[PDB]
């Protein structure tokens, strides 16, 4: 700086305590919307599987895929709601089904007596479910970006969709449903937030400057590749 | 004491003091917190300068500009697993001169109109000598790398190349254009070998991400007034203390041309960019039957 | 009353919380605890007991549902035949299921540490030979000769001489941990393949039997660790309890 | 390890915490449905007397099964609710019934007075009834097998059920009402969850290969003999 | 202090950090943590070969190979109960030389065909000698086991046997075969007494539950080339410091050929398994007329 | 009961609420953290990182968007001649988009401290000049000749001797922070304008290209710092993720 | 107010839970205890009887 | 849980309650406060004027 | 690309006018007779 | 010769 100009002395307080990795991510936001509809064909049963994968909403995916590796634990709130916004009077059993762990197969399935399976009941008339989820992964870090294939063996255009599958980071599905033997009378919306706390990230890579179109995916329009940011006309002039 | 210890950060340096009503220590609150390895620092920056005054690893030799060209990545120098971070109870293989050494993979001429290229590490030497034999016969890998992409130009020739390293380059496609296909990159994109791959869309990077951000990853310009070569000092960065050398790639060497090469009729049109890299610390493990994917 | 405020979560019932809740018997005590033999205090401990190792998992009737603890072996031509093989994975499924581990595997997500497979043999004490038995680590097919084999880990074993040998399968993974090994994507956690060669021959004299079998008793060593409970998938009972 | 192959030094800092009885059996699951009716003839008076037994439901009972006997304290936590999945202004009165108590046998029975009984007064928005339930065996440990007869004396055919009925684990019944002299206007369904704390396990049993039929009963249909796990085509192949 | 010390863990050797916000300590949460017995250990393993050195007990002996092959159930010697484990104040009679003697039961014999066959402790006792005589005048009992399991067979034979000791065998039906019968095992099926029960799916031990990891409990194997016998030392197991000798069985001797009997034409066909067992500190109480059962 | 009382705000969710939540897996400990190199602990030390400066955003299509990374420079009249302008704003839309500076500032509401910009000359060797690369306070509005830009903050860069140079935009507000600066009422906290004139002229020889390149690398100083961490708004996804 | 988080069984009412109640009398004192005879500390006191 | 028991009062939103409230920023310092002249401490200094 | 697999020098001639390529003694013997076309080719320090 | 190629310890005992 005093290479530049003659400087005078400025005493800079200013706290860089807001740039931490604790402060950009450890703020809840949006990587799950469960719906649970009276007709729709979407989940028609009252229950639904949702595999856990936070790489759907674009500010979410597009602050975490700022860097590589990205080792945290997880605050994760479930907000449950009427798609119109009412609050109900139903319960619901969410619970996390780990790799390996019986996905139910419908809204009365066995998997949900939830041993040893992680689950919360709690009613839509309740404040929504906060739960702290600790570091899954078998790696060291999480991982949204793996450059490579996650088994060995010729790899044809048929398994090309394993590319950057790191299972490292799949860690099982998120179960919601009606706790009933019958349907229930209410279309629920589940609405999934993460906030990442003791956050550890390695290796920053570019922002993303394109529209994400697919989850766990870099694949972008290759006709609608738009600048980084905004036009000039001329250099010349503002 | 009365907590388990199981939080995301512990094993850190940082102190972090948090609000717990739990037995867990990661379901405690974010809390408080109670040269520099992103700016890809020379090798005098980093002080690995007596490593650097003779670039001789194996049984080969490059001769470039000494310490202050010499980009290390990240700040930190290639190292053998130490035995806290390795979780493989099997002892590894060092060969640490069949395998440590510099390997000249292709010639890439750089045109007027060329885009760029990217090579996958160590999918470029899956197939190549005794770390290729390495590397096909055991299951687990891990090596840092001393790559030297060499692009010679005469002092009447002008151009600049990024050349660059992004860890775990996971290749995008252009989604049949419009953008809802779901296509995915074949083996020969995600996987090019030795020979590299030409970029489609250099702009982002065939993945959706600016190349103009691409310089907070290690980097090292080949702008022809001043050098006419890169020397990028690559460690092992992976979630895993080893993993196969075969189907994932720890990073990609971006070799872009962000100002294009230029020069009147009359000098040399063959302007080539050469990719000299030598693995560093190599280790591999799991060893069986060689399989060349 | 004291300032409070309610965060995201109250009123919910996370069935793995470890809470305090609202004992329904005041000054109760229970019976005391005499000591009784066996006391489990990891399931490590369970997992590291060595438990018959289903190899010869091709029989479906229940009459020969008994034959898959144990393998044949016989006397071959003498070109190094394949006698069995599987996979070192114990979360997988197929012979692993039949262990402890295997079972206790079904329970939890990840797994890590080397495995302890012995193979015992149950022939003849006139019944000689010496089998090969490879451990080949992730990326190597199944081999189709025992040349193949050999490169990977492995021990050559005299049953006629020690009628039990345990191959150490060691934990060889680029991760620190392994999930389940599953057909498809979830390959890459595979632990390998186990394949078991004629290193010489079955050789028996005149008056033994010309077909013996070889009980393949799997286990853990104490490196092994585990990770992520989960629900088990091993079984899956589809019908109510009456 | 080292007499099979060579080794190198790892340090293995791989925590053995998750595996303790206290991690793996600390979770709870449904262990009990109580189902109370309109017009069903199950529970059509609005009171149900369910006996105390966790062998109703398959990964349960298969986890406390892999052990023989099992002395622990349970975190009893009753999801009530609609067997639609709604959350109903319904009131309900669980009691634990000891060996021995009355059990009730109408809605406004005497037995729900619960002068010495525990009992729950809790209503359906609420968030589900928790109780800490200690050791109640006689024994010192509970007794998923019993290779015995709990009385003396000739044992015939009729009274063969009473093989493998240790009364050191039937500890009572666990009763539910509708708190009230009329008949409630919503189907209620009580679903139990228990989560086993101070777990000591003594003796381990080969895990349960078989679907299980009945409670508190070893059998397993002949006819239906699967084996332990997935088969193979041959040996020589994968 | 000011809690109940009434949770399931007091007494026990772990020291538990809890969070209780209640009057009883079984309240609280499950909270943290603050050779070996499963694997079937020898006596040479425990440090038992002092007892070990002769199996002379009362007025039998028996001959076998020492220490590696005493298969003692889950690392613990047979003992008196203390005088904390007990409840009846009644004081106990210890015959000691008229119980505690090897028993022979039975001849079962091995064939090529063989499924196996359980045996029900102490109920294979139950009318033999002085100890079922003890079992019958005798409300309570109490006592561990020497199960010397012994089959001969020339070095021209083939087969292993899995001798296991399975606590608290209960008995399973096929439920019909369809599986929606509750039947229930007859009394000579849970109780079959000296002459022991054929085992119909021994596969899945005529309980649900498969005999590959039947190992888990205290076992031998009587593989033919290498042992003759198995001599399994079973202590006394159950919840309870004693109980009666005629309606419960503390366990079952499992003895199934997991590798089948074979030999060629020529050598005996006539193989059999003898089933040599010792009460060991045996004890009883609770004296009154003696009944069957 | 412990007499409480619940003030405003129970049963709310504040997304950015730092609070504690009941664990899902008792004594679950995690995967050791292994060694990774590049460690990142403060946002700011990617805002120190050198990004490409996208000077020349002129083109839009998409076989020339790699042409927005340089501009050019080539031999002029020599009167003062203007090469490129752009404003020294991070956060604003503009040439300051495609840095990480510039995205990384998407993200804060207020930033203070001084900016680097690194242009680095790409020409021959043999390529000659000096650059005088302005930097104009606010107020200033686009100087039209180098004799109205030399009166601000300026380097004179000699290209041709260093390939190099680094204009160091100070701190120069009247505010302690800078909220992004827009077009409008919030160009309050706009940092001024960089305008690059030819000092002298792109001298070159025969045989020598007639016209060079710049490219512009953008950082920020050590004093740098940021505040209001707010979403993003310099891409915006109007789409469902599929 | 202090970040807490309800768990199951709260609005719940367990007949046998040793809990704390407000009480309806501030600063009342009662009728002090007499020595009354034959007084029961133990229901194992009237089973020996 | 601990045993707690709500009073008259809860879910009221008294306007001069002085309570604690959720931060909606974790770790956000606000701008350093430079030296202003005139500053004021007390409703009475203006009452004098 | 067969050549790089052994010993082997990169040599920037435009930078540096001169290098050295230092063969190192790699042989089965202690020392190497001359090397001929024919048997003695055994001796042969390999090919450059 | 180390400028070269990484070397082992040869004691040359090579009479001149
Ligand atoms: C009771 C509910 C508990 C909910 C448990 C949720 C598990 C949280 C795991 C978060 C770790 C990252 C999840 C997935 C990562 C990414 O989206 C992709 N898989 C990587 O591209
Ligand atoms: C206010 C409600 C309190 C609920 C009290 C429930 C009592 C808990 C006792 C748990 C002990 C085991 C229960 C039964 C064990 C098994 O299911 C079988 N009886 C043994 O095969």
């Amino acid at each position: 700086d005093e290479s530049m100009i003659e400087t005078r002395c400025v005493l800079n307080s200013h706290s860089t305590a807001e740039t931490t990795l604790d402060s950009f991510f450890s703020r809840a936001g949006l990587v799950g919307e469960i719906d649970l509809p009276l007709e729709g064909t979407t989940n028609p049963n009252g229950y639904a599987n949702w595999d856990i994968d936070i790489t759907g909403y674009a500010q979410m995916r597009r602050k975490v895929e700022l860097f590589t590796y990205m080792r945290f634990d997880a605050e994760f709130t479930f907000v449950a709601c009427t798609p119109t916004g009412q609050v109900v009077p139903q319960l619901l059993q969410y619970m996390f089904v780990p790799p390996g762990a019986p996905k139910p197969e419908s809204r009365e399935s066995l998997a949900w007596q939830t041993a040893t399976n992680p689950s919360v009941f709690v009613k839509l008339t309740d404040p929504p479910a906060q739960v702290s989820v600790p570091f899954m992964s078998p790696a060291s870090a999480y991982q949204w970006f793996y450059d490579g294939y996650p088994t060995f063996g010729e790899h044809k255009q048929e398994k090309d969709l394993e590319y950057g599958a790191c299972p490292n980071n799949m860690m099982g599905t998120f179960s919601v449903r009606t706790v009933g033997s019958s349907k229930s009378k209410y279309a629920l919306v589940v609405r999934i937030y993460m906030r990442m706390k003791h956050v550890r990230a390695w290796i920053p890579r570019p922002m993303r400057n394109q529209n994400y179109l697919f989850k766990a995916n870099p694949n972008y329009a290759g006709d609608s590749i738009k600048p980084t940011g905004t036009s000039r006309n001329a250099i010349t002039t503002l | 004491s009365h907590e388990n210890s199981n939080s995301a950060t512990e094993g850190s340096t940082i102190n972090y003091t948090t609000i717990n009503y739990y037995k867990d220590s990661y379901a405690a609150t974010a809390g408080k917190q109670s040269a520099a390895p992103l700016k890809s620092p020379s090798a005098e920056a980093c002080g690995y300068s007596d490593r650097v005054a003779q670039l001789t690893i194996g049984n080969s030799t490059i001769t470039t500009q000494a310490a202050a060209n010499i980009i290390v990545g990240y700040g930190e120098w290639p190292s053998y697993c130490s035995d806290d971070d390795a979780t493989a109870v099997d002892k590894p293989t060092r060969p640490d001169v069949s395998v440590n050494r510099f390997y000249t993979l292709d010639t890439k001429l750089w045109e007027k109109s060329s885009k760029g290229w990217y090579w996958k590490f160590p999918d470029v030497l899956t197939e190549t000598g005794v770390f290729g034999q390495n590397a096909q016969f055991h299951y687990l890998y891990r090596s840092g790398f001393c790559i030297h992409v060499q692009c010679n130009a005469s002092k009447f020739h002008q151009g600049a190349l990024l050349v660059a390293i992004l860890p775990e380059y996971v290749i995008g496609t252009v989604a049949g254009g419009t953008g809802t296909e779901d296509s995915h990159p074949p083996y020969i994109q995600t996987q090019p070998g030795a020979d590299g791959f030409e970029l489609q869309h250099p702009y982002v990077l065939d993945a959706g991400i600016p190349i103009s951000q691409l310089t907070v990853c290690p980097h090292q310009w080949i702008n022809l007034r001043t050098n006419n070569c890169a020397t990028i000092i690559v460690p092992y960065m992976n979630t895993l203390p080893f993993d196969s050398a075969l189907n994932h790639c720890n990073f990609g060497l971006l070799v872009v041309p962000i100002s294009p090469l230029d020069f009147d009729q009359g000098a040399t049109p063959v302007i080539p960019i050469t990719i000299t890299l030598a693995p560093m610390c190599s280790e591999f493990a799991g060893l069986r039957q060689a399989v060349t994917q | 009353g004291f300032p409070t405020e309610l965060k995201p979560g109250t009123n919910q019932f996370l069935t793995t919380d470890d809470g305090v809740s609202a004992p329904i018997l005041p000054n109760f005590h229970p019976t005391p605890c005499i000591h009784i033999p066996g006391e489990v205090r990891n399931l490590l401990e369970l997992c590291q007991v060595e438990t018959i190792l289903e190899v010869n998992n091709v029989p479906t009737n229940a009459t020969s549902l008994m034959e898959r603890l144990r393998f044949p072996v016989s006397a071959q031509a003498g070109k190094g035949e394949l006698c069995a093989v599987f996979r070192a994975d114990p979360g997988r499924d197929g012979p692993w299921q039949s262990t402890m581990l295997g079972q206790l595997c079904g329970y939890y997500t990840q797994w890590s540490g080397s495995l302890e497979v012995t193979f015992m043999f149950t022939g003849s004490f006139m019944a000689t030979g010496k089998m090969l038995i490879a451990y080949t680590p992730p990326g190597g097919p199944l081999p189709k000769d025992r040349a193949t084999a050999m490169l990977g880990t492995h021990v050559i074993w005299d049953f006629g001489l020690q009628s039990s040998v345990t191959l150490v399968i060691p934990w060889i993974s680029n991760t620190h941990y392994r999930a389940h090994a599953r057909d498809g994507v979830f390959d890459y956690y595979t632990t390998g393949l186990v394949s078991i060669w004629y290193q010489t021959n079955y050789v028996v004299p005149i008056g033994a039997p010309n077909t013996a079998y070889i009980i393949a008793l799997a286990a853990a060593q104490k490196n092994f660790t585990m990770k992520l409970c989960k629900d088990t998938s091993h079984i899956l009972q589809t019908a109510s309890i009456q």
